[PDB]
């Protein structure tokens, strides 16, 4: 009376966390895609003097 | 008058320089307070989604 609802409660939450494992296994082995990035600026600080180019 | 005229370019000069420094400075106080609104919008954003992550929490 003990094991064979214990064989399915073994089954239901195989099936479940093995749902949750099969996608938790990608969002582990990748991990990249939902990072960020530094995103520097030049900011041109030179405002004590011009450009060569004849459009400056 | 070649001593005004010198004196005036170099017044001139210092103040074209004087000019662009303040329009550079300038064009960095406006990119500044772009990036600072940008910023600021991004805090402000980030405490609206951060109440609304809070009241979601």
């Amino acid at each position: 009376m003990q094991a064979l609802l214990g064989a399915r409660a073994k089954e239901s939450l195989d099936l479940r966390a093995h749902l949750k494992q099969v996608k938790k296994e990608d969002t582990e082995k990748e991990n990249r895609e939902v990072g960020d990035w530094r995103k520097n600026i030049d900011a041109l600080s030179g405002m004590e003097g011009r450009k060569k180019k004849f459009e400056s | 008058l070649d001593k005004y005229s010198e004196a005036l370019k170099d017044a001139q000069e210092k103040l074209e320089l004087a000019e662009k420094k303040a329009t550079d400075a300038e064009a960095d106080v406006a990119s500044l307070n772009r990036r600072i609104q940008l910023v600021e919008e991004e805090l402000d954003r980030a405490q609206e989604r951060l109440a609304t992550a809070l009241q979601k929490l």
